[PDB]
């Protein structure tokens, strides 16, 4: 299958190591 | 026994309700933890408690312990992926500080030591501003704005990151797509996209779809995308051991995934976030900061923290820098 996932609506972001380095909230590109 | 890194990520967001928000624990977390380094009193002790310090399980040596790893398991410029990770004290001309403090900056953070003249204010802020933009390749330009005239010491931390994806995405397959900032606030923004298999996650609970999209080499971006209301619902269940739980809930599925492609950013007064998470003390004059210097009265002015994030096609670039400033009077 081939499920859909589309980021259209504000969303959290983690740019994770073996630490959390960048978290944050995309509340409008 | 305190999420700290989600704590933080909510007060933000509370003080700004629906607006951006963006930054870097490591940064901050560490910056603390130096700030720690010549606090007493119960001053030395809302930070480490307001980092979720067990105090028994990790006892504050195992806290400088593992930041000192982490800065020392940091590489070079490898190929399409780099990361790294400084701390800087910039000393006004006319002030000593303890030995202690000097030299487990030194040691434990790999700090560097800049004599600053804080008589000229205007001197000093492009003397660190210069260097954090240096340092961040310069993706951080100005970090202090009116640097107080009793500044007498800036302790500096920055992070730079920037890495292309694991796979890139078709940067042709980008269209100009909706995006619902809210159901009735609508703007176009470049979509890109990509089908392959992905490391994805249902959360029932939080109400959210987690993606896991890794970097050539070790970073990987989680993006979260709360069900329809639930933004808030899955940010107040944000916590390290959700995060721990993610990731072991993690399996790989055939995705056409939708990712928008974006730049934030975030400037924050931490002196003014953070006493919501029982540091309040050392902001004020009544702080302890004897370990830092014996021509004590020296409090902490604020701690600024600048963070931003690019994400492309490519891949991504962000960075941050937390600088703490100490003044006399
Ligand atoms: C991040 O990169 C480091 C250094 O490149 C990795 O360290 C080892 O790298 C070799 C390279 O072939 C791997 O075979 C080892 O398995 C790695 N050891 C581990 C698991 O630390 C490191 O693996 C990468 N990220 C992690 C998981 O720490
Ligand atoms: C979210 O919470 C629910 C409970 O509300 C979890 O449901 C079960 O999860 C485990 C597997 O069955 C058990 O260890 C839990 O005890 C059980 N819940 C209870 C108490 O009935 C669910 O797994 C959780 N999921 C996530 C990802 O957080």
């Amino acid at each position: 299958n081939s499920q859909r996932l589309v980021f259209n609506r504000p969303f959290l972001m983690f740019i994770v190591d073996n630490n959390i380095l960048f978290l944050g909230k995309v509340n409008r590109p | 026994r305190r999420d700290f890194t989600f704590d933080l990520y909510r007060a933000l967001a509370s003080a700004a309700p629906s607006q951006n928000i963006f930054f870097s624990p490591v940064s901050i977390s560490m910056s603390l933890a130096m700030l720690s380094l010549g606090a007493g009193s119960s001053t030395k002790m809302q930070i480490l408690e307001g980092l979720g310090l067990n105090l028994q399980k990790s006892s504050e040596k195992e806290l400088h312990r593992g930041f000192q790893q982490l800065l020392q398991e940091l590489n070079q410029p490898r190929d399409g992926f780099q990361l790294s990770l400084g701390n800087a004290l910039f000393t006004d001309l006319v002030v000593d500080l303890q030995d202690t403090f000097v030299s487990a900056m030194k040691t434990l953070y790999l700090a560097d030591t800049f004599p600053t003249n804080f008589r000229d204010s205007a001197g000093a802020m492009k003397q660190i501003n210069d260097y954090v933009a240096k340092q961040t390749k310069g993706k951080i330009v100005d970090l202090l704005k009116n640097l107080d005239s009793n500044a007498v010491v800036i302790m500096v931390n920055y992070i730079f990151f920037k890495a292309k994806w694991e796979t890139s995405f078709n940067h042709k397959g980008t269209q100009e797509q909706d995006f619902y900032v809210t159901s009735e606030t609508v703007v176009r923004v470049p979509m890109m996209s990509r089908e392959d298999q992905y490391h994805y996650l249902l959360d029932r609970n939080l109400s959210c779809r987690v993606v896991g999209v890794p970097y050539q080499g070790n970073a990987t971006a989680l993006f979260i995308l709360p069900s329809e209301g639930k933004m808030q619902q899955v940010e107040n269940g944000l916590s390290e051991k959700t995060l721990r739980k993610w990731l072991k809930m993690f399996k790989k599925r055939q995705l056409e995934l939708y990712l928008p492609k974006f730049s934030i950013e975030g400037s924050y007064q931490l002196e003014k976030v953070l006493p919501s998470l029982g540091i309040s003390n050392v902001f004020t004059s009544h702080a302890d900061l004897s370990g830092i210097s014996n021509h004590s009265n020296i409090q902490v002015s604020e701690m600024v923290h600048k963070a931003v994030v690019e994400v492309d096609e490519s891949g991504t670039r962000a960075a941050a820098a937390t600088g703490t400033i100490f003044t006399f009077r």
